[PDB]
């Protein structure tokens, strides 16, 4: 359950419990899903 | 499409559903939520 | 059993619902709005033209029409979507269920039943019809028989003069100075405080202003050397662009003109003078519970301090041995709805209604034959 | 599918690629370079003219000229030659084949409409055509229907309004500043350090160093004491020649001129004042929903700390009743041309186009006639 | 006998001479300059301001200002050098020594009446002053005694009806186009040809564009379609630089706009609407006479071919069998002060005049009181 920081801008609470289980049970960096769930990447051939 | 089609009606009483003349029946859909369920978006960098 | 529809077009806002609710289901101005401006984006869902809370919402981007004056329907093709957007979008109601109870300002134009008429049997389609004066509702809204009753909205104001149910055609006064001329008039003095308003998108504005602010003078002339002493007087209110405005002596010189209609260049006299004379052509035996039976009625009615004023200035002109009340209910701005409410909800009503059929027998003519 | 091109002229700048991509295939400067000296070499396989990234690849042999510049397509055989360029060279298909989206700032000279068309209709036989308004691509792109678009490229600078999709015409506001001649007074500023640049083939330096070190002060007088007190602000760069120059203040005194254009003698308001004139313009019961939507877009926004600037510097010449917010997305040096990706692939749309088959019948007097 | 000057505020330009005459001794813009650059050469005799002619002549140096906006002086220490000026240089007479007479748009703030009448007693020292509508001057001085009057300047245009000398307070329209919104506008048009204008001292070059090529079309569609067909209409004019402009199908699409205020992005309508529906206000006993009586007042009222075409538009309103001519005197753009200067030259009107005793017995709030 994401927190609207902003109208255009959102964030996961610290420690999020069900975030936490989920990185634990897929063996994945909790904070690589905390960042790639509230942001995304653009990029044109030279930058991004 | 609604003086344009034959077959696309406006519910009397709703702005907010349609009727289609389908082949075994006319048939009202509510237009409510079709958006969110039609919209899919994967964020590539989730899946990596 | 299929309830009818009471719909007070009025003038301004439209007022609808059901006989037998204590409230109308549909409050709303009675406005339509065409763009203005020139259609850029591509693929907006654009609407050609809007109706009520639309229009006012949207604002901005149109201009803004009235389809009714001075409770003269003058554009039908406008007029026609207002009722279309009150039945079927606003009530979400088929008028081609069941009945429906009209309403009318006294003394306007002939033709004018004629037209509502044919659009209501042929274009909506209703079962039947009948069409009532807006201020005959507002006796028995407030639970009463014998009156002059004062309704005064947007549009116009008349008086009708009753007695134990039986109406007095020779002393009917109409005034069309009325919410909507204190609305234009308030623009006519803001200029002077270097405030401006001219276009219609913001003359909805001017009405709220009114709505909020606004009094009634015990006596202006007492007020006009006050607003030289006081800035206790004005006040200061937020517009949607975020100026903060700050207003004395307008708001006791726009809004009380429906006492003193000499300001505009017109010869006739107010509110006030028109009651009275309204009287003055009533019969002499009921002369006493008509000044007691004073019924103030419609949203033009609403402000603080009404009441003491119209006592006042009746009393001043009336000798003081009669005996003058104002009935101005904290209910006021809907009693011409509620009193189609319950009219249209008792059984002894029944009989009254032009039917379908009798207007395809008929022609357009027969209201003038079965209504007042 | 027959995809259309989106092809962003811009000035000094193209961006292209296929309506549906999230970014741009191609992203060259429009740059037309003809060698100065006499070509000394004889049987080399000699090339007469260059375009783009082999003009700025050799840029010490070359004259450089713009064809665009101010948003005004000023030589119609160069222009021709970066458009021969771009279809053939760095998207490689042919525009015969497909439809293509063009792009151009408000209020230009109408010829240069109908030159574009003729030489995309008889020289390139482009199947379909469109010009649509730079600064309307942009809230496509920001996922917005009300806003005020700051849209400065290297050409030109303009603020649009629009409100719900109407766009407002008599509001629009076009400025001469831009990122061209925020350069040229780079190079003046430059002069004080003793550093010179005075040749075409070395401008494109002041430009690249423009886009590193630049920085937007929220307050400019602090910092300019600052900056003239302490040299911790100070930083360096290696040219191509491998000489260093170093920069205090200086940095930051080139964006600066957009916000005070007096500064290059301009009478005109630049771009914080401008952005609130054109808002005033619109009428006023839609201004809040503009102060709630400045978009930034295009590469002369891109400077750090300039969003800030902007919602500090708006904040003193809106009421203190508002909320004031600008919407300054990362992407944002690529938002005109990702609004013509989004736009360019609306079903809506496609009815739009003018076709070849309309051309042939109506002449190039058809831009104004059936587009935007 | 003490002659009084008669000195119109106007818009734009300031008109002014003594009374009874026959045209303005003094006729000037009503412009102050500043200087935007740092000054280069030393020792110059370099001034503070210019006023009137001189900002004019060095205009290319210069940032030129006007103190009025749509009939409302907005920065009064210029006016104040513009009356400076009037007095002390241009008519060249000391002012405590006979009276002065000022000028006014009807409906107007309430400080703009304060500011005029103090300044005047106090710093100008005059001996006796007057403030007057605009619109009844412009019937005072062109042999007429029932008019109506399309007022129309610089800055403002409204109607004031007058029947036998009775002005009808009731009856206004009021309106911002103006020779200023014309001139805005040719700038923004004449950019359709690739011309560019951005500086105060070059929207007073287009405003002399306006002054030779412009004309008003009889009918706007079918000479838009000679001019969209044939070249033939187009004319060509000589900038300050040298170089030459030529103006086609434009050179009656930006005076058209006083038919069609929806070309600026008014809601309201134009000149001949505002001309008919200010007669409407009217009681039925006037109407006819106010028909045959159009008289037009403001220089704005001046291009070739407008006269005959407010004669057509008036009549496809008013009823056919009614007759409508319109009085279109040479002196129009004067016209307000030859009624001001002809009727202060009346025996009869002396006892008018505010002394400066009843300023310093009153106040100045008596303006309020004794004027409109």
């Amino acid at each position: 359950g994401f927190a609207s920081r902003d109208s255009d801008s959102c964030t996961i609470p610290p420690k999020h419990e069900p975030l936490t289980i989920f990185c634990d049970l897929m063996g994945v960096d909790y904070e690589e899903m905390c960042h790639w769930l509230c942001h995304r990447k653009l990029a044109t051939a030279t930058e991004t | 499409h609604l003086n344009k089609c034959a077959l696309f009606e406006k519910p009397r009483m709703s702005n907010k559903a349609f009727i289609i003349k389908h082949f075994a029946d006319k048939v009202e859909y509510q237009c409510e939520g079709f958006l969110e369920k039609n919209k899919d978006t994967v964020f590539e960098e989730q899946i990596k | 059993e299929t309830t009818a529809l009471v719909c007070d077009n009025g003038s301004g806002l439209v007022k609808a619902g059901f006989a037998g609710d204590d409230a109308p289901r549909a409050v709303f101005p009675s406005i339509v709005g065409r763009p203005r401006h020139q259609g850029v984006m591509v693929g907006m869902g654009q609407k050609d033209s809007y109706v009520g809370d639309e229009a006012q919402s949207k604002r901005g981007i149109l201009t803004l029409k009235y389809p009714i004056e001075h409770g003269i329907i003058t554009n039908w093709d406008d007029m026609e979507k207002i009722w279309h957007h009150t039945f079927y979008n606003e009530l979400r109601v088929a008028p081609e269920e069941h009945p429906t109870l009209l309403t009318e300002a006294p003394l306007n134009p002939k033709a004018n039943r004629e037209k509502m008429t044919q659009i209501m049997f042929e274009t909506f389609n209703v079962p039947a019809m009948y069409v009532a004066i807006q201020a005959v509702l507002s006796l028995y809204a407030s639970g009463r028989t014998t009156g002059i009753v004062l309704d005064s909205g947007d549009g116009v104001t008349h008086n009708v003069p009753i007695y134990e149910g039986y109406a007095l055609p020779h002393a009917i006064m109409r005034l069309d100075l009325a919410g909507r001329d204190l609305t234009d008039y308030l623009m006519k003095i803001l200029t002077e405080r270097g405030y401006s308003f001219v276009t219609t998108a913001e003359r909805e504005i001017v009405r709220d202003i009114k709505e909020k602010l606004c009094y009634v003078a015990l006596d202006f002339e007492n007020e006009m050397a006050t607003a030289a002493s006081s800035s206790s007087l004005e006040k200061s209110y937020e517009l949607p662009d975020g100026q903060v405005i700050t207003i004395g002596n307008e708001r006791f010189r726009c809004p009380e003109t429906l006492f003193q209609p000499s300001f505009i260049g017109m010869e006739s006299a107010g509110i006030h003078e028109t009651t009275y004379n309204s009287i003055m052509k009533c019969d002499i035996d009921i002369r006493k519970d008509l000044y007691a039976n004073n019924v103030m009625s419609g949203g033009t009615t609403m402000y603080p301090g009404i009441a003491d004023r119209m006592q006042k200035e009746i009393t001043a002109l009336a000798p003081s041995t009669m005996k003058i009340k104002i009935i101005a209910p904290p209910e006021r701005k809907y009693s011409v709805w509620i009193g189609g409410s319950i009219l249209a909800s008792l059984s002894t009503f029944q009989q009254m209604w032009i039917t379908k059929q009798e207007y395809d027998e008929a022609g357009p003519s027969i209201v003038h034959r079965k209504c007042f």
